[PDB]
């Protein structure tokens, strides 16, 4: 899964 | 972390030719849960932030010409300019958002291939201002030129110049796809006031015959 | 319009801290996070950390060893990130931004303009301005070029507009050059035609942030 960017949904 | 690996490092197309950047992953970055590859392309120019192009991967942002796509999946992925215009001159990163920390690649150079173009020469004499402050900077301008190289020689009542200039070319042009050089001699005034005259010879592939501009101190 | 715009231009010593802002604008500040990214000379972007303009969590790179520090504040609608223990290696230009907003109705992408810091013990200088002015030695096919030159300033950079941003086309603001001095120095030209040199006015405006100092010359005929 996606730490990510809270911005990319 | 996931690093990112773009190929090749710089290329060089013609106006209006197809450019693709290659882009991959040292692991995937394709969710499972929403089938998206958490990838995106920037464009930078010198000076300036970036500017998005691509999202998911395939997905261009609103503003972004039409000429410009992206496709891929998992580890590999791949950035298509189908028509290269004078306006595409940048660095292109992609970059992936799906794991933290977030990583871009080295990023890609990209260059137009342009038309032989001599330069326009111009000569700048010192300002009487700076002339007051005991220094004399006399600047020679080579003008949207291509290709990048060119030699610039000083002379000084006709005598060839050694070690008081420096030299800086710009990047390329977004509009013509051209270079621009200066290059500054800098003396004293007093050493700047014992000679008369002062020239800049040019060579250049559009050019035959070197080129000079000069003029006499007087103005 | 959102828009990020952040601080000045700095100089640091090697050991000591750096504050950089971020000044958001034209949104709501708390519904998204700003990421903070930095670009070393010749170097790939380098993500530094984030965070979120609501609840104020954090998550930063381990890659920094925790000598990064991003904060915000709701009220003036800014988020700043401080950097300690600022090493050669910390010489870059520090960019916030909000990167991949992403929404099934709407998607954007914002950044600030980038701000340089330098890490050096020499002390800030600002530059002197010289007009280049157009005559007869620099006319060809009815075409004349004017400039400026900005010498004997640090740290870099120096920016050069003209008619504060209202002439831009035929510009060129030459990459600065290092002076034997250790001080920079570079010029920014504009071709305009000839014909034309009686009725319009060319004014070069110099900002140097690290120095606070601001210049506008106007570049005359002979």
């Amino acid at each position: 899964n996606p730490n990510a960017n809270p911005n990319a949904n | 972390d996931i690093v990112m690996t773009q190929s090749p490092d710089s290329l060089a197309v013609s106006l209006g030719e197809r450019a693709t950047i290659n882009c991959k992953s040292s692991q995937s970055v394709l969710y499972s849960s929403n089938n998206k590859n958490y990838l995106a392309w920037y464009q930078q120019k010198p000076g300036q932030p970036p500017n998005l192009l691509i999202y998911w991967a395939s997905t261009r942002q609103s503003g972004v010409p039409d000429r410009f796509s992206g496709s891929g999946s998992g580890t590999d992925f791949t950035l298509t300019i189908s028509s290269l215009q004078a306006e595409d001159v940048a660095v292109y990163y992609c970059h992936q958002y799906y794991s933290s920390p977030l990583t871009f690649g080295g990023g890609t150079k990209v260059e137009i291939k342009r038309t032989v173009a001599a330069p326009s020469v111009f000569i700048f004499p010192p300002s009487d201002e700076q002339l007051k402050s005991g220094t004399a900077s006399v600047v020679c301008l080579l003008n949207n030129f291509y290709p990048r190289e060119a030699k610039v020689q000083w002379k000084v009542d006709n005598a060839l110049q050694s070690g008081n200039s420096q030299e800086s070319v710009t990047e390329q042009d977004s509009k013509d796809s051209t270079y621009s050089l200066s290059s500054t001699l800098t003396l004293s005034k007093a050493d700047y006031e014992k000679h008369k005259v002062y020239a800049c010879e040019v060579t250049h592939q559009g050019l035959s015959s070197p080129v000079t501009k000069s003029f006499n101190r007087g103005e | 319009q959102v828009q990020l715009v952040q601080s000045g231009a700095e100089v640091k010593k090697p050991g000591a801290s750096v504050k950089v802002s971020c000044k958001a604008s034209g949104y709501t500040f708390t519904s998204y996070a700003i990421h903070w990214v930095r670009q070393a000379p010749g170097q790939r972007l380098e993500w530094m950390g984030w965070i979120k303009a609501g609840n104020g969590n954090t998550r930063y790179s381990q890659k920094f060893q925790d000598r990064v520090t991003i904060t915000r504040d709701t009220s003036t609608t800014t988020a700043y990130m401080e950097l300690s223990s600022l090493r050669s290696e910390d010489t870059a230009v520090y960019y916030c931004a909000l990167l991949t907003v992403l929404t099934p109705d709407d998607a954007f992408d914002i950044w600030g303009q980038g701000t340089m810091v330098t890490v050096s013990s020499a002390s800030t200088k600002g530059p002197s301005v010289f007009p280049l002015a157009p005559s007869s030695k620099s006319t060809s096919g009815g075409t004349a070029a004017l400039g400026c030159l900005v010498k004997d300033y640090f740290p870099e950079p120096v920016t050069v507009s003209w008619n504060s941003g209202a002439l831009t086309s035929g510009v060129h603001t030459f990459p600065a050059v290092l002076q034997s001095s250790g001080l920079y120095s570079l010029s920014s030209v504009v071709t305009v035609p000839s014909s034309s040199l009686g009725t319009q006015t060319y004014i070069c405006n110099v900002n140097h942030k690290p120095s606070n100092t601001k210049v506008d010359k106007k570049v005359e005929p002979k």
